[PDB]
């Protein structure tokens, strides 16, 4: 499907689009934690989603302090957490984002937060 | 031989003496009742007896009817009452609670009197005093939504 | 919360603040606090705050903590492939919560129809969990959204019972991973100036569409009677 024109961001209709002066774009945010390859989905635009190839997306809303546990394939589990010792594993990290051994997030370290 | 000595009758403005006789006379009994909000403290009665002794004077000469005391209001959680003046019988106090974040939940209005029988009462919940619980479900400043 | 905006603690005095899992509750009264079971299934001492709209770690350690007693999870909660029926559990604790301009506790809904909740109904969902711009909110944001029906919820394997509500769907507002067992606060229908607990937030697709919340109207007495039966003594 084509682009649709924005006016603001409720008009773009879904969270992997952002909009700009040449009224939508497609937002391709740094995704927590990433999936494999080239194993990503994208939707009726083609715009990269942050969930990968097989996934459902479904799960509990609860905060993982290490991040949800995660398979091969990138799919996170319903509601598992990682422990201190898995937060790092099955993540994909492009510089300058690494994964942060303490959140089990890909994080620049180099970033610095307003608060 | 002669005459058995009389005890003269009371100032009894607190107290009612029974029996009410004109004249009494040595060995003579008398129940003197308080009237309400009144009592005897020897720890306290509403009643006790005195009798004509022989030297014309009644027994229980320290024993005299004195306003009943509801003592210090107890204090209440969440909730304040201020010190009243006496505590006396006849005395007011007030209960309130911490507002806005607490309030009666049982009535009543807070409004408590020392009563003839020595408590605190209400006039709805009688003995039973306040309680004050949270105000629940008021947000303390609206949810003012991003224009 | 996705798509909302900024929130005061003082908007949601009840909102409870979960730590290590990061998560929401809401204070109904001085010794309990209502979750989702979830959220302190293997967190049964979980760290709580309330009485701050934002959550640094440096104001954490200056903020009110609340101290837990017991936890209780629904004994319907992963009783009889994924079933997130019964999501709802009871957080007392060891000393009573002074209320205050911050700090204060949600009504329970009522037990009559009044307050069955169907098309039309509105609620307001709050937290610290995923937005945009981050997997985490330093300060609290917070979002109304419609009640949905359930048929919206399931598109796009799981169990969906009379047990939960679906709400969102408008402008994309939804609640997010680190939101759950949060309320969703609506109006009370009977009096106007208060708000109950309707619903916890419990799962979902990912966030941004509708999501569901655990239908409190249905464990008002399991609620009431533990409460009742654990008292203060
Ligand atoms: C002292 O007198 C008061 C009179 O009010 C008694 O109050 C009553 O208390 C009983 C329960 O204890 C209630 O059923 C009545 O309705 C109350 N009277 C009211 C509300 O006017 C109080 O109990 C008495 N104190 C005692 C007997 O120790």
């Amino acid at each position: 499907k084509k682009l649709p024109k924005c006016q603001k961001q409720e008009d773009c209709g879904s969270w992997d689009l952002k909009c700009n002066n040449v009224t939508c774009e497609c937002r391709n945010q740094v995704c927590g934690r990433g999936c494999p390859k080239e194993r990503y989905q994208r939707d009726k635009y083609g715009c990269r989603k942050c969930l990968c190839k097989g996934c459902d997306g479904f799960k509990c809303r609860l905060g993982c302090t290490y991040g949800f546990k995660t398979d091969k394939k990138g799919c996170e589990a319903f509601c598992t957490c990682n422990t201190k010792e898995t937060a790092c594993v099955n993540i994909w990290c492009t510089d300058p984002y690494k994964c942060n051994p303490e959140s089990g997030r890909c994080e620049d370290p180099n970033e610095e937060y307003e608060y | 031989h002669g005459d058995p000595m009389p005890c003269p009758k009371e100032d009894t403005p607190n107290s009612v003496w029974e029996p009410a006789k004109a004249k009494y006379v040595f060995r003579d009994v008398v129940q003197i009742t308080c009237l309400d909000g009144f009592e005897v403290v020897e720890v306290g009665a509403t009643s006790f007896y005195s009798t004509c002794q022989s030297n014309g004077k009644w027994s229980n000469s320290k024993l005299k009817c004195q306003p009943v005391d509801c003592g210090i209001p107890e204090s209440i959680e969440n909730g304040k009452v201020e010190d009243p003046e006496s505590t006396l019988f006849g005395s007011v106090i007030r209960y309130t609670c911490e507002e806005p974040y607490y309030y009666m939940e049982n009535g009543g209005g807070g409004e408590y009197h020392c009563a003839g029988n020595g408590s605190w009462v209400n006039e709805v919940l009688g003995p039973e005093l306040p309680k004050c619980v949270p105000v629940c479900g008021v947000p303390r400043e609206p949810f003012e939504e991003k224009q | 919360i996705i798509g909302g905006s900024d929130a005061d603690i003082k908007n949601f005095p009840w909102q409870v603040f979960f730590d290590n899992p990061w998560a929401g509750g809401a204070l109904i009264n001085e010794y309990w606090v209502l979750t989702a079971a979830h959220v302190v299934e293997g967190n049964r001492e979980p760290t709580m705050y309330v009485g701050s709209t934002s959550v640094q770690t440096s104001r954490l350690a200056k903020s009110k903590m609340l101290t837990p007693e017991h936890v209780f999870i629904h004994p319907g909660w992963k009783l009889l492939r994924t079933n997130f029926d019964n999501d709802i559990a009871l957080v007392r604790l060891k000393d009573p919560v002074k209320m205050g301009p911050t700090v204060s506790p949600i009504c329970l809904p009522g037990t009559s129809s009044d307050y069955n909740l169907m098309d039309g109904d509105l609620g307001l969902i709050s937290g610290w969990g995923r937005t945009e711009k981050r997997d985490r909110a330093v300060r609290l944001k917070a979002a109304r959204l419609p009640v949905a029906p359930l048929r919206k919820c399931k598109e796009v394997a799981y169990v969906f019972t009379p047990n939960m509500i679906c709400a969102g769907g408008e402008k994309g507002m939804d609640s997010c991973k680190g939101d759950s067992g949060g309320a969703f606060a609506v109006q009370d229908p009977n009096d106007k100036t208060k708000f109950y607990a309707a619903g916890l937030v419990s799962w979902g697709p990912q966030c941004g569409t509708y999501g569901l919340y655990t239908r409190v109207k249905n464990y008002v007495d399991w609620i009431m009677k533990t409460m009742q039966e654990n008292s203060t003594p």
